């Protein structure tokens, strides 16, 4: 838990045209 | 006009202009009708990127604030407060869209679970920046929304469904980070993983890549949090 | 308020990756009229480069879609109108930076290093205007970019060592100008090669303070050189 | 190669202190 810590929840991922 | 706003939002997405994207999808939601799967995801992608920027900034600034224990601290604090203000308004924006439009019109079980997971997520982001006075009640709104989504999901969706798995992943993170309960966060993550991996024959080609990705993230969190 | 408040907000805004805030702050600093320090100069540059770079990126994506949507009139018109929205945002950012350079930064640049740096910036921001210019405006805008780059180039040749990171950086960008704006790959290659070779000639002139920056830009010059030849 | 993702290979604002 630093200032550059990402909460490992659902990412906005697997998008494509 | 609905199609026109949807195509502009897709374009804003490719342009990485998420304020624009959010505005588009906001006004689509305000037209009243139930969103399709495509539309749903554009709304969440838009708003997720818009808050995310604030969460990321907030954390960096909070971190700076903590390791200046004097005048530099007042500046940081004030900048953090400016960022929190921005964040709350975005969170309240989405939650209003969820209460007034999306949750009421959710006819399918998957729409209902999806929007309740959202409700849980955005109260969780408010919890992240709330003080004792309001925090208790913000947390409970998040838990209540998650729990309802979890119960419907348990009844009406198969264990490999990307929305069930993604709900488990986020509710687990709620337990771990908001309620300081490693064990409850770990069993949620472990149950969702174990159930999905047992029913791996049930996956569609339409979402095998989503489901398997989320499974990996569950186990990653599990592996970290028990070690 | 005071310069030290605004400079420190800028630094904080940078760490937060909130570059509108950072830019606003350094615009205020600059508008107070006093010559900026090397630190302040970098904060202004970083701030505005990030702000305008978001538009350039977006513009390229939207333009690309506008091209692929030939024969789909309604999609193409939506892309066009969105590109035009991004273009006006991009111009305003560039006109903002350019007017700061004309009214404050170039006028008060007492030293040669500052002159080269600010004239390079002017070259850069007129280049960014050129990229989205079309018609009678383009050729005028392209000349303003070239003149700023040329003035900077001649001052740098005279006053700065061949390994100075601002000299080499100017060589790199002006080379990019010839390739991307004037359709002049050979000029662009020769300018890049010469800067690289004159830096090889005098590595002893590198300082401990900046050898990492110089050797990176040297690598970048040769990267562009080898691609455009190849 | 010029395309929608192409970045002009000009100077980066990088290697900060
Ligand atoms: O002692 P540490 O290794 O530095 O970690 C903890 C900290 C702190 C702790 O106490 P806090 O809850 O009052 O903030 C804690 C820790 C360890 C012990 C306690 C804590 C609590 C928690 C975690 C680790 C820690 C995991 C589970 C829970 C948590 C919430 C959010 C992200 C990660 C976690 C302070 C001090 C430090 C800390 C860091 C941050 C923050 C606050 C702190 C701000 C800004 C940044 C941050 C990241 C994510 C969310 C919120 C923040
Ligand atoms: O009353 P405090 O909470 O202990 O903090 C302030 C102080 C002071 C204040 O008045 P000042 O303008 O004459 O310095 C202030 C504060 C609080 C109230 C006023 C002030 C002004 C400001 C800030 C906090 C405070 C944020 C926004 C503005 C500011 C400028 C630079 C860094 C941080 C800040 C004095 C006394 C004290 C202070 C501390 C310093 C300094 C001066 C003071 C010198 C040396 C160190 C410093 C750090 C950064 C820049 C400059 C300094
Ligand atoms: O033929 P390609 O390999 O597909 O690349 C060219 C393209 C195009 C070309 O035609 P154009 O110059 O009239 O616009 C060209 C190319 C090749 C052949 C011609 C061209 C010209 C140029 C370059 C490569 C190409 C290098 C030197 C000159 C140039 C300017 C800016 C960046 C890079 C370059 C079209 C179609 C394609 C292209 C791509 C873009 C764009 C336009 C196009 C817009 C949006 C994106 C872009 C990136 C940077 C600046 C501007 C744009
Ligand atoms: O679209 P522009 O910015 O106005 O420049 C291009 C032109 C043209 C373009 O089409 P083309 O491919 O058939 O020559 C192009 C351009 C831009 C887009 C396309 C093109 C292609 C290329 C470049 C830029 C452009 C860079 C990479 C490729 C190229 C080859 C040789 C030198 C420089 C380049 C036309 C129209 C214009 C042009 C100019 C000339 C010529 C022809 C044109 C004749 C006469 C003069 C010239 C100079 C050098 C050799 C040949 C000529």
């Amino acid at each position: 838990r630093s200032g550059l810590y990402r909460s490992p929840s659902m990412p906005e991922n697997l998008n494509r045209p | 006009d609905k199609n026109e706003l949807v195509q502009k939002a897709k374009l804003a997405e490719q342009a990485e202009r998420y304020d624009d994207m959010a505005a588009c999808m906001k006004s689509v939601t305000e037209q009243g009708a139930e969103l399709s799967n495509e539309e749903r995801n554009l709304l969440s992608v838009a708003y997720k990127n818009v808050v995310g920027a604030r969460r990321s900034s907030w954390r960096v600034v909070s971190s700076i604030e903590q390791k200046t224990e004097e005048k530099k601290q007042q500046m940081a604090r004030e900048y953090r407060e400016k960022i929190e203000t921005e964040l709350r308004d975005i969170c309240n924006d989405v939650l209003s869209l969820l209460e007034k439009f999306l949750i009421p019109n959710a006819s399918q079980a998957e729409s209902k679970v999806f929007y309740l997971k959202m409700k849980g997520d955005y109260y969780r982001y408010l919890a992240e920046v709330a003080a004792g006075d309001d925090k208790k009640g913000i947390v409970d709104q998040s838990q209540q929304a998650y729990q309802e989504a979890f119960e419907i999901s348990k009844k009406e969706m198969q264990p490999t469904h990307p929305i069930r798995l993604g709900l488990a992943l986020n509710f687990s993170v709620f337990y771990y980070e908001i309620l300081n309960s490693p064990e409850k966060a770990c069993s949620l993550a472990k149950t969702a993983f174990d159930e999905a991996i047992a029913e791996l024959d049930t996956l569609s080609e339409e979402s095998y890549k989503d489901s398997t990705l989320i499974m990996q993230l569950l186990r990653d969190n599990l592996t970290l949090w028990t070690s």
